[PDB]
RNA sequence: UGGUUCUCCCCGAAAUGACUUUAGGGUCAGCCUCAGGCGCUGACUGGGGCCUGUAGAGCACUGAUAGGGCUAGGGGGCGCCUACCAAACCCUGUCAAACUCCGAAGGGUCCCAGGUGGAGCCUGGGAGUGAGGGCGCGAGCGAUAACGUCCGCGUCCGAGCGCGGGAACAACCGAGACCGCCAGCUAAGGCCCCCAAGUCUGGGCUAAGUGGUAAAGGAUGUGGCGCCGCGAAGACAGCCAGGAGGUUGGCUUAGAAGCAGCCAUCCUUUAAAGAGUGCGUAAUAGCUCACUGGUCGAGUGGCGCCGCGCCGAAAAUGAUCGGGGC
RNA sequence: UUGACUGGGGCGGUCGCCUCCUAAAAGGUAACGGAGGCGCCCAAAGGUCCCCUCAGGCGGGACGGAAAUCCGCCGGAGAGC
RNA sequence: UCCCCCGUGCCCAUAGCGGCGUGGAACCACCCGUUCCCAUUCCGAACACGGAAGUGAAACGCGCCAGCGCCGAUGGUACUGGGCGGGCGACCGCCUGGGAGAGUAGGUCGGUGCGGGGG
């Protein structure tokens, strides 16, 4: 089983729990301490292409307007078997850095 | 016959572990006052017990030694005694089953027993059964 | 079996106690209560009728409970009753202990040697409307040998044994 | 080490911690007193919020454990087999300062309140103390010995050897003495006399002078309650009479043929039923009911808790509960 | 000059620090009371990022104990630190 | 509104183990491949990328079951702040507040916010 919870290491608020999964790849800005969630962009259950990586941008696009909009910028990464690789959110706009 | 020791003394209060009951045998020997029993008393008593009715039954001793008494040599202050020298001994407090026999007639069991009691440091009572279980 | 039981208010349960009364309860998935008998009363009826057979109980009030008792507690210092819970019976199959009789007697006589009442009485799973008095016993053909235990017993009809099977309910040994 | 001189008033300790060639000495802290300053924050109490790991209890880990079961292995002839000799493992029972699945009362602290007290807090002047002791409760050491010894919480003595009680008596009971009174109420403990106040009024127990302070263990010592017999199938005590027939079956019989000792516990048969509890020797041979009629016509045998008492109970100058005497 | 503690002193033991217990559920707490350590060690046994999860028990497997190394289940911690 | 499912948090075993049928349209997974990114002390097993033919057998989701596990009263006691008697003592007992642990009855194969995709 992975333990792996690369997150709990998650201390500075604000979540970007990403979710890949064999077709589709879902992002997702969580607040802790007051379990809610507010800005959220899937894959194709958005819409969009057929191509995982392509996809895997256009889809972080998503977020980041999507966000900006109700305020938002500082946060950090997230998703734990996560392995930063191939899936990607390597765009403008929030201030998660990366 | 284990275990680091060579223990402290302690005390016996009241006897919330002093009377249990009847597990095995038919008759049996609870006892009525608290009190440290040397092994050197269980047996002297055990002993007598079956010796009292040669090739019988069976004789069950509920109680057991375990606590290691200690004794100074005949002198005066320096460190706990060489502790044991005479043994070790079991802790009963009023009511506890000692002894308990079975396998005979209560006119054999019975008179058994009394005997016991009267190795044992102790006063004693002596009972039946019928009594506790947990059927319905 | 039964006996009067006067229902118990809620004070002082010493009073009773001392006074001669026996504190005691009646309950099940329905019905929790507090009684109080007498002594000389429960007495009477327990020292033979134990909690093998079945209790009714005479509520001053008409009532007339089937019952049998779960645990009864004791004032170490010289066995004396101090509490008593009853189990108020009605139709669903219920848990229960069961004497059992050990008949004849098994080779162990000529050098001695003596059974040992491994468990004198097992509990089987049983519905109310049957409850066997006490079960029998067929061994006498062992000696200081081995022994019996679990499904060795002509548990008759709603007897699916309420145990293991395992439980070493008897014993022959040797004598002093 | 000893000594240290007039008077009154107010408050009043300590005998602990740490470090000390320190240990009957000392430095700082703690407790005392004085001056000034701050003013409800004091002790204690109520209601909330957490912290805790004891008493109990419990085996879920660490160990220990009596019995049975089951079972690697290991002795013994040796394949089968055989007593837990015996691993784990499952029951039944348990034990533990340095074990805990659990866990009180209680204790600690913070908040809100109550609480004007020889309460508090801040700064500063002066100290003494650093030799404690008893009692109660909780633990070590001891021997569940010591007016023993160490700690812990409390208290009293210390400094209240001032007052009442306890015969007397630092610390047990009562109670904190500015002073005066030939006034009253009460504490403890007392009310037969010494000796103030009932030979007070019911209801019971005890006959030892118990009371007037000793144990295991003993006895139909007394008084009060209980359960088992079982009594026209009318013995419970005198008492009559049989004192049954195969019983005289077992090693040892030299002798068991109860009246040697280890194996029995059937039968015949009725007065009834001794598979023999009893005086013996060489067994055996005899004795009494452990069974039954006649009268006799009634409470009798068997266990068990409770109250009081009795035996167990021997020391040294003359004895006694403080005395007398009950 | 030739120490102190010490149920008299001498002899004996001890003298600082760590950890359990005693210790009475906050701290703290004695005794020549019970029971063990320390007077070092790591240049990786330290940083950070990324991965993995033990010990046992049960089968199955050439040499192969009763755990050498393999494969398969079970095993929340009894290993490791 | 009420269903289904993919992410997530919270309560922290009454959601656990083990059984018993079900779900593939969606989702999810397993699958299809190893050219590229990047991979395993040797293995694309795991990480990873590219694809979607086939499957619900694995795994996960959802239900039912009590045999194991976990939970678990009420009563009643043990012990106990505080106060207090008896006895020479060892110890026994009452008053006033608190009050387990075991064991019984019994309960349980979850509960619940947030955001999504589908009828």
């Amino acid at each position: 089983k992975f333990r792996v919870r690369n997150r709990i290491k998650r201390t500075g608020r604000l979540r970007l729990s990403v979710f890949r999964s064999l077709k589709h790849i879902y992002a997702q800005i969580i607040d802790d301490e007051k379990g809610v969630t507010l800005v959220s962009a899937s894959s194709l259950a958005l819409k969009l292409k057929g191509n995982k990586t392509e996809v895997a941008r256009q889809v972080g696009r998503a977020l980041a307007e999507k966000a900006l909009a109700l305020g938002i910028k500082q946060v950090a990464f997230d998703r734990g078997p996560y392995k930063y690789h191939g899936r990607v959110k390597a765009l403008a706009e929030g201030a998660r850095e990366g | 016959r284990m275990k680091y020791r060579k223990q402290q003394r302690g005390r016996l209060k009241g006897a919330t572990k002093g009377g249990d009951y009847v597990a095995f045998g038919d008759y049996g020997l609870v006892a009525l006052e608290p009190a440290w029993i040397t092994a050197q008393q269980i047996e002297a008593a055990r002993v007598a017990m079956v010796r009292h009715f040669r090739r019988g039954g069976k004789i069950f001793i509920r109680i057991f030694p375990d606590k290691p008494y200690t004794k100074k040599p005949l002198e005066v202050r320096m460190g706990k005694g060489k502790g044991n020298v005479e043994g070790y001994v079991a802790v009963v407090k009023p009511g506890r089953v000692m002894f308990e026999v079975a396998g005979v007639t209560e006119e054999q069991a019975m008179e058994a027993l009394r005997i016991a009691g009267h190795k044992l440091p102790i006063k004693t009572k002596i009972v039946r059964r019928d009594a506790y279980d947990e059927a319905q | 079996y039964r006996l009067k039981a006067y229902y118990r208010e809620g004070e002082k349960p010493s009073a009773l106690r001392r006074a001669g009364k026996l504190p005691g309860v009646m309950y099940n998935r329905h019905l929790n209560r507090k009684v109080y008998v007498d002594l000389v009363e429960f007495d009477k009826v327990f020292r033979q009728a134990s909690i093998h057979h079945v209790i009714v109980l005479e509520l001053p009030d008409g009532q007339s409970l089937p019952t049998l008792v779960r645990q009864v507690n004791l004032d170490k210092r010289r066995r004396r009753p101090e509490h008593v819970d009853f189990f108020v019976l009605s139709d669903e199959p219920v848990e229960m202990y069961v004497p059992l009789r050990f008949v004849g007697t098994p080779a162990g006589v000529r050098a001695g040697g003596v059974l040992q009442e491994i468990h004198r009485d097992i509990l089987v799973k049983v519905s109310p409307r049957n409850i066997p008095e006490f079960i029998e016993v067929d061994v006498s053909g062992l000696e200081i040998g081995d022994s019996l235990h679990a499904s060795d017993l002509k548990l008759p009809p709603g007897v699916e044994l309420a145990v293991s099977p395992e439980e070493t309910i008897a014993a022959v040994v040797p004598p002093e």
